[PDB]
């Protein structure tokens, strides 16, 4: 019957900066709160047990504290290895988690558009791919226009983890149409909106050129 | 003045040195005679903190019962991870006697006297004694047998009531008899336990009332165990040296907690005497000879219940299932009101 | 803080069952319980059950409705989680976890298995089609890649030049298509001057269907 309210759900900081995520328990829970770190693709790792106790084999920069109804996990000087998701645990109840990544100077995406292969067209389907390369922050908006007509519902996208070295994200967006529908239009374009872009960038092509 | 401390206790009992019954034999060489004139002193305006869940007296009693069973029980075969040990397996005489735990010089036992003390926290009515009361080392699951009763109201004990991995001990304030019988010359392993249903259902209803106090006011539901070895999915205990396993499905029955016909009256639990058991010491499997002939009968007082509560977020109801398996909890149910301190 | 060893990835039709195993000790004295959890794609960790290896006592999240059973082998070195009547939303990474022996809370999970992917779907095993993402004839650095389309189940591995070309490569997480099949893209940026001289091949490997492809990605000729 207890509720764990964690915050913030996301945050960015520079190398060496201080980071603090907090948990709020709907009821008094003493020190029965554990903290975990989870890196992409891997099992979670226990960082702090019983609220304050730093687990063994865990960097000194990690620190947890609190009692009763208020808790927080802190990282003295954020390092590159600390890019992961962090969450609290109260018995079988988990906090919502907090994604943290390295903060860097805004970087505009390098945008590319690829038309469908002649091979795939024979298969009856047409995939148009739009690549956004090496940008930050991760937040970008990809918009498909077919004959200058905004598309929605026939597109999926995928994003890499933050690259360790340059701290940037890459994103891939795919527009999938039937062959017949694809041959019914000329101009295929993806419009990209990002913070590092003074004005939305549009890459495009005409079918059959 | 004193401070919390651990030390080596010794046990005392009224064992008969001429008896062949195995508890008497153990206590005769392992304990000293009981103190004829035990002294209890009430400490005025003393408030002290007790914690039944972290009380080293429990580990010490556990060592004693393990060694009592190791030298008393005579299985035909013990199987331990690979080694098979075969030996003579004559039937024994078996009936637990009360054991007292006692501090050596320089130490004393503090005793909590608050009627509704739940096992942890401040006690306001404290006294010091040289020895605990007499505690029968009864090994059982699901139901605590032949123990002491809570003084006033039914008590619920847990280290953390909201931790589903923690056992819950229900301390009854009125005993319910359970009368178990393997009748004399059907199948020789088949037995039954009889319980006064009228009396048991009233008590279970009071337990739910008390459980409700700890979980808002949610609906309280009993269910049979979700799984595990037969020693824990059934009410397991030794009677006259035989290992009984009794099905308790009928005992934790929720319709009887309104007037549906047949709630009152005698409840008959089906039981089996097993020759092949898992040893509660935790040392593997053991095999015994078939049961002795004739009537095999054990009348015991139910004085407590071991429960486990279902995990997972639930806002409507709480589900409890009979539990046990960690025999240390049996001792905790009796040692909860004692702690050892060192005299400064 | 040793890792526990879980069984391999499993694929199942809805209605079927799966058994995940978790080795948590060598076969050579209070024992913490083995816990089982799962994490669905882009979801929070979910607790399923604990199992006491000493006597097999168990506790199951009520909402699993008895579909889940935990057991252990005779030597008490390996725990098993069986999930019956699988539905697609049982699809998740399943973990076993355990407290460190000297700790006194059952819930501080110091030891974790590596995780076992369980995929529940009515889709059939199928190898990918691999299409080129040609370097645009619009000329510093140019981008090219391979579209690995319509496979099941996951995963597929992608190399470039037999694994020789690693720098500048971004292989994106697969996406589940409404058809029930996955697709991912792998791209590489390279010097444009290289396009005329350098061969670029993406090596795709889909073990489940025993499918391998070496797709040469060339500039499209008009
Ligand atoms: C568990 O028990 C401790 C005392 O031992 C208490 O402070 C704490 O509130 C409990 N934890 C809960 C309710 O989660
Ligand atoms: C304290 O406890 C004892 C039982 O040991 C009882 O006889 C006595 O009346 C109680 N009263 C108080 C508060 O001293
Ligand atoms: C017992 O009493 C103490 C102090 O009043 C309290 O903190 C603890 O939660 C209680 N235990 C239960 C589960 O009744
Ligand atoms: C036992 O405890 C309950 C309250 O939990 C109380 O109502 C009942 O009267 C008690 N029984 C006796 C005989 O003291
Ligand atoms: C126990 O049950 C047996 C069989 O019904 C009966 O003969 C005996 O009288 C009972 N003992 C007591 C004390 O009720
Ligand atoms: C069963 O228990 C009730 C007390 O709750 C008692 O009134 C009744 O007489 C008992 N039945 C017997 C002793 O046969
Ligand atoms: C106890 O008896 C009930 C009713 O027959 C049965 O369904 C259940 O499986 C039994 N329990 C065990 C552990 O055998
Ligand atoms: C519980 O009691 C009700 C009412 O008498 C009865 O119908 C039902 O069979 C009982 N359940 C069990 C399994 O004993
Ligand atoms: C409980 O005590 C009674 C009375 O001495 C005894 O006859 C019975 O066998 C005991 N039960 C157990 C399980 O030891
Ligand atoms: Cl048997
Ligand atoms: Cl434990
Ligand atoms: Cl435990
Ligand atoms: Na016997
Ligand atoms: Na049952
Ligand atoms: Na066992
Ligand atoms: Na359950």
């Amino acid at each position: 019957d207890i509720q764990m309210t964690q915050s913030p759900s996301s945050l960015s900081a520079s190398l060496g900066d201080r980071v603090t995520i907090t948990c709020q328990a709907s009821r008094g829970i003493g020190k029965d709160l554990n903290w975990y770190q989870q890196k992409a693709g891997k099992a979670p790792k226990l960082l702090v047990s019983d609220a304050s106790t730093l687990e063994g084999g865990v960097p000194s920069r990690f620190s947890g504290s609190g009692f009763h109804q208020d808790f927080s996990l802190t990282i003295s000087s954020l390092q590159a290895e600390d890019v992961a998701t962090y969450f609290c645990q109260q018995y079988e109840t988990f906090g919502q988690g907090t994604k943290v990544d390295i903060k860097r100077t805004v970087a505009a995406p390098s945008v590319f558009i690829f038309p469908p292969s002649d091979e795939q067209l024979k298969s009856g389907t047409a995939s148009v791919v739009c690549l956004l390369n090496n940008f930050y922050p991760r937040e970008a908006k990809v918009q498909w226009k077919v004959d200058n007509a905004l598309q929605s519902g026939n597109s999926q996208e995928s994003v890499t983890e933050q690259d360790s070295k340059d701290s940037t994200y890459s994103l891939s967006s795919t527009l999938t149409l039937s062959k017949a529908d694809y041959e019914k239009h000329k101009v295929y374009a993806c419009e990209v909106t990002h913070q590092g872009l003074s004005s939305p960038v549009t890459k495009s092509f005409n079918r059959g050129e | 003045v004193w401070k919390d401390a651990d030390t080596t206790l010794f046990c005392a009992s009224d064992a008969k040195a001429h008896e062949t019954e195995v508890h008497n034999v153990w206590a005769t060489h392992a304990c000293v005679p009981t103190d004829p004139n035990p002294q209890e002193i009430h400490l005025e305006n003393v408030t002290e903190n007790f914690n039944m869940w972290k009380n080293n007296m429990v580990e010490q009693m556990q060592e004693d019962v393990i060694s009592l069973w190791d030298q008393s029980l005579q299985p035909c075969v013990k199987l331990t991870g690979g080694s098979v040990i075969k030996q003579a397996c004559p039937k024994i005489s078996f009936d637990p006697i009360p054991i007292h735990y006692c501090t050596p010089a320089g130490y004393v036992i503090l005793k909590c006297n608050d009627k509704n003390f739940n096992g942890t926290g401040p006690c306001k009515n404290v006294s010091s004694v040289q020895c605990t009361h007499g505690i029968k080392p009864v090994v059982s699951t699901q139901l605590l047998l032949n123990g002491s009763l809570a003084e006033e109201e039914i008590i619920i004990r847990t280290e953390n009531i909201t931790d589903n991995a923690k056992t819950i001990i229900v301390h009854l304030n009125k005993s319910v008899e359970i009368n178990c019988t393997r009748p004399s010359n059907g199948d020789i392993r088949k037995a039954y336990c009889e319980i006064n249903g009228t009396k048991w259902n009233k008590v279970l209803k009071q337990v739910t009332e008390k459980l409700k106090e700890h979980f808002n006011n949610k609906t309280i539901i009993f269910q049979p165990p979700s799984g595990g070895d037969l020693e824990i999915t059934m009410h397991h205990f030794n009677c006259r040296g035989e290992f009984f396993y009794c099905n308790t499905t009928q005992l934790f029955n929720n319709t009887c907690i309104e007037t549906m016909k047949g709630c009152n009256g005698t409840i008959t639990l089906p039981c089996k005497i097993k020759q092949i058991i898992n040893m509660w010491q935790g040392t593997g499997q053991a095999m015994y000879a078939p049961p002795i002939d004739g009537k095999i009968n054990c009348v015991s007082n139910i004085t407590g219940i071991l429960l486990t509560r279902d995990g997972g977020e639930n806002n409507s109801t709480e589900i409890f299932r009979p539990g046990g398996g960690n025999i240390k909890d049996n001792w905790r149910s009796e040692l909860y009101k004692y702690k050892v301190v060192q005299i400064e | 803080q040793v890792q526990l060893v879980q069984s391999g990835a499993a694929v199942r039709k809805p209605g079927a069952s799966v058994t995940v195993s978790c080795k948590f000790a060598e076969d050579d004295a209070p024992e913490h319980f083995i816990h089982f959890l799962r994490q669905a794609p882009g979801q929070q960790l979910e607790w399923l059950a604990w199992m006491n290896p000493t006597n097999g006592a168990v506790n199951y999240a009520w909402y699993l409705n008895g579909r889940v059973t935990a057991t252990r082998d005779r030597s008490m070195t390996t725990a098993f989680l069986e999930v019956k009547s699988l539905r697609s939303d049982d699809t998740a990474v399943y973990y076993c976890a355990r407290a460190q022996k000297r700790g006194r809370s059952e819930w501080a999970y110091a030891h974790w298995g590596q995780g076992t992917p369980v995929v529940v779907s009515s889709a059939s095993t199928k190898g990918p089609s691999v299409f080129p993402l040609a370097p645009s004839s619009k000329s510093g650095t140019a981008a090219l890649g391979c579209l690995v389309k319509d496979y099941f189940p996951e995963p597929v591995t992608v190399s470039w030049n037999s694994g020789a070309l690693t720098s500048g490569v971004h292989t994106f997480p697969a996406v589940l298509q409404s058809s029930g099949l996955y697709s991912l893209s792998s791209v590489v940026t390279v010097p444009s001057s290289s396009l005329g001289t350098q061969t670029y091949i993406c090596n795709v490997n889909h073990k489940p269907s025993n499918t391998k492809v070496d797709k040469k990605v060339e500039p499209k000729s008009c």
